[PDB]
RNA sequence: GUGGGAGAGGGUGGUGGAAUUCCCGGAGUAGCGGUGAAAUGCGCAGAUACCGGGAGGAACGCCGAUGGCGAAGGCAGCCACCUGGUCCACCCGUGACGCUGAGGCGCGAAAGCGUGGGGAGCAAACCGGAUUAGAUACCCGGGUAGUCCACGCCCUAAACGAUGCGCGCUAGGUCUCUGGGUCUCCUGGGGGCCGAAGCUAACGCGUUAAGCGCGCCGCCUGGGGAGUACGGCCGCAAGGC
C-alpha cells in the first residue's frame, strides 16, 4: 500500500518452476509469486500452467500497489517462460516492454558434470 | 632485438672484403650476436623452453660452421674464434 | 538467408586499426555487444580479424558495449 | 626509441582546475619517462557504453609519443596512480590499415 | 644479406568485462531447490526472486572457422616488454659448409609426488537422499585431496595421421589460409575435399602418397602366459625403462 502504479516484472523461468517478482520503478520489489507460491508442489512447479497462475497471482497482488503500467524482463528459458510473459500481457497491466535480460557467462566457472560434456 | 644498425655494424665488421654479406666469418659473427641476445634473454625466462631450441639450433648452425672453416682454413678459423671469443 | 545487406556495403573507406571510431564500430555489433559474423559483417578473414581486435580495444577504452540486453521476446 | 599512442580516460567531473591540474601530473610524468608528444587529440567527454567508476561518462586524453620503449609500462604504472585517471591504454603506433576502400 | 608478411609459437608484468560463491545494505514473503517421480538440502536468526555496494578465485562469451601457430606435448579477453620458428620478393654474398642419426642432452597432456601459497566453481575418496531383488553405480543434496601459483620431481598416453626424416620424379579439378605479380589470373608456402597413373588383402592412399626411387634411424617375427618374473638403471613415492 504506497502505489506505485508503473513498475518492473521480473520473469524468471527455469525447467523446475517459474517465478514472477513484480517490483517498482527503481528495483525494489513490492510482490513476488512462483509456482509453489500457487498450489503446485513438486514436478508440476515447472509448468507453463503454473507460469500463467504465478504470473497472474504476481500481478493481482501488485495491483493493490495500485499498479498498471510494467516493464518485463526475462532471465532464464524453460518449462514455460513465454506463457509468464503472456499471462501478464493480460493480466490488468499494460506490459510497455518486455526484455531478455538472461545472464551469461564469458566463461568462468565449470558447470556441474550435469551441464558440461559439450566444447 | 637487435637493430639494423646493430646488425651491419658487425657485418662490415668482419666481412671479407666490401660486399661480403655472407663468407662463413659474417655468419658465425652474426650467429653469435643472436645467441648471446637470446642466450641473455634465457638467463631470465628460464622457463621459456620453446625459445630454448632456437638457440640449441643456432648453436648448431654456428658450430656447424665453423667446423666446415676449420677443416677448409685452419688459419682464418683460430683468428674468427680469438676473435669472437668462441670456446671454453 | 541472413542477406540484409553487408555492413561493409553500407560504409565507406575505414580505417580497422581505428579502435575509437565509434560511429562505425558500432556498426559491425549486434544487438548487443556481439561481434558480427563475417556473414554479416561481410568482412575478409584478415579484416574481420583486425576488426575484431580493434572492437575489443573500444570496449576496454569505454567507447564499445560487452553486451546489451534485448527487446521484445 | 618506439612510436605509441597513449590513451587516458579520466574522471568526468574535474572542475577548470582540477582537470588541467591531473593533466600535470601526465604531461609531467610523459616527459620523466622519455615520453616525447608528437601531438595529441582531446576529445574531452563521452557517454561511455558502460559505467567506468559508477560514472557514465568520462574525459578522454589521446597523446601520441615516442619514447624508450624500454620503460613504456612504467609510463602507465604511473599513469594509474592518478585517482581520476580510470582508464590508461598505450597502443603501439600502427598504419591505419583501410577497408572497403 | 637487404626488403616485406601472417600467426591462440614461447617467457614476464599489467590489466578489462561477463558469470558463480561469499559478506553488507535495501525492498519483499513462504517458499526455494531438485527429479521419472521423490527425498536429502536450504528458508520466518526471513531463504528464493529483485536492486545497490564490497571481497575473492578461476576461466576468457561474440569474433571462432570447415581457420591459424608449434618439433611434439600443446597454444584463444586486451596491453607492453623480452623472445623462437616460418614464408615471399630481389637474386646480392659463402661455395658442398649436405642428409640421417645408436648413445647424450633437452622438451614432454592428464593424473601423481615434495615444500610453500592459494582456494570462487568443480570434484576421486567420503557423508547423505533416491532407484533397485540388492546399488559399494547410473539420478539428487553435500564434500576432502585435487583442479590454481611458485619451485623441485614424475615422463606416461588412443603422446593418433594408430602413417620416422630428407631429396628427386609421377594428370588434373575444387574450396581454403597467407606472400608476390603484369591481380576476372599467374606464381610460392600451408590447410581440406575429388580424382590420372600407379599402389593395396580390402577399406583406402593418390604432388599434404599409402605411387616410382636413393640415404640414414627405430621397430616386427602366431595367441595366451606378460609388459608379468629375474637382473640392472632411474624415481621421495607411486611407478618408469
Ligand atoms: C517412471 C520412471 O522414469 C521410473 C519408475 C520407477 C523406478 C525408476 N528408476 C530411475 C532412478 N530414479 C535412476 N535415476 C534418475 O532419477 N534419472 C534422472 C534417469 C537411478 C536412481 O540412478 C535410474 C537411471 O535407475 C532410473 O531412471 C531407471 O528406472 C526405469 O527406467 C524404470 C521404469 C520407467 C518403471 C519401473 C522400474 C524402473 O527401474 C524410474
Ligand atoms: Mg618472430
Ligand atoms: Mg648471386
Ligand atoms: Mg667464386
Ligand atoms: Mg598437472
Ligand atoms: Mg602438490
Ligand atoms: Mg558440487
Ligand atoms: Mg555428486
Ligand atoms: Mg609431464
Ligand atoms: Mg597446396
Ligand atoms: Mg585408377
Ligand atoms: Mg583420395
Ligand atoms: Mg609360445
Ligand atoms: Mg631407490
Amino acid at each position: 500500500k504506497r502505489q506505485v502504479a508503473s513498475g518492473r516484472a521480473y520473469i524468471h523461468a527455469s525447467y523446475n518452476n517459474t517465478i514472477v517478482t513484480i517490483t517498482d520503478p527503481d528495483g525494489n520489489p513490492i510482490t513476488w509469486s512462483s509456482g509453489g507460491v500457487i498450489g503446485y508442489k513438486g514436478s508440476r512447479k515447472g509448468t507453463p500452467y503454473a507460469a500463467q497462475l504465478a504470473a497472474l497471482d504476481a500481478a493481482k497482488k501488485a495491483m493493490a500497489y495500485g499498479m498498471q503500467s510494467v516493464d518485463v524482463i526475462v532471465r532464464g528459458t524453460g518449462a514455460g517462460r513465454e506463457q509468464a510473459i503472456r499471462a501478464l500481457q493480460a493480466s490488468g497491466l499494460q506490459v510497455k516492454s518486455i526484455v531478455d535480460d538472461t545472464p551469461v557467462p564469458h566463461n568462468g566457472c565449470r558447470p556441474k558434470k550435469k551441464f558440461r560434456k559439450a566444447s | 632485438p637487435i637493430t639494423k644498425e646493430e646488425k651491419q655494424k658487425v657485418i662490415q665488421e668482419f666481412a671479407r672484403f666490401p660486399g661480403d654479406t655472407g663468407s662463413t666469418e659474417v655468419q658465425v659473427a652474426l650467429l653469435t650476436l643472436r645467441i648471446n641476445r637470446l642466450s641473455e634473454h634465457l638467463k631470465v625466462h628460464k622457463k621459456d623452453h620453446h625459445s630454448h631450441r632456437g638457440l640449441l639450433m643456432m648453436v648448431g648452425q654456428r658450430r656447424r660452421l665453423l667446423r666446415y672453416l676449420q677443416r677448409e682454413d685452419p688459419e682464418r678459423y683460430r683468428a674468427l674464434i680469438e676473435k669472437l671469443g668462441i670456446r671454453g | 538467408p541472413s542477406r540484409k545487406a553487408k555492413v561493409k556495403a553500407t560504409l565507406g573507406e575505414f580505417d580497422l586499426r581505428d579502435y575509437r571510431n565509434v560511429e562505425v564500430l558500432k556498426r559491425f555489433l549486434s544487438e548487443t555487444g556481439k561481434i558480427l559474423p563475417r556473414r554479416r559483417t561481410g568482412l575478409s578473414g584478415k579484416e574481420q580479424r583486425i576488426l575484431a581486435k580493434t572492437i575489443k580495444r573500444a570496449r576496454i577504452l569505454g567507447l564499445l558495449p560487452f553486451t546489451e540486453k534485448l527487446v521484445r521476446k | 626509441m618506439r612510436r605509441y599512442e597513449v590513451n587516458i580516460v579520466l574522471n568526468p567531473n574535474l572542475d577548470q582546475s582540477q582537470l588541467a591540474l591531473e593533466k600535470e601530473i601526465i604531461q609531467r610524468a610523459l616527459e620523466n619517462y622519455g615520453a616525447r608528444v608528437e601531438k595529441v587529440e582531446e576529445l574531452g567527454l563521452r557517454r561511455l557504453a558502460y559505467p567506468i567508476a559508477k560514472d557514465p561518462q568520462g574525459y578522454f586524453l589521446w597523446y601520441q609519443v615516442e619514447m624508450p620503449e624500454d620503460r613504456v609500462n612504467d609510463l602507465a604504472r604511473e599513469l594509474r596512480i592518478r585517482d581520476n585517471v580510470r582508464r590508461v591504454m598505450v597502443v603501439k603506433s600502427q598504419e591505419p590499415f583501410l577497408a572497403n576502400a
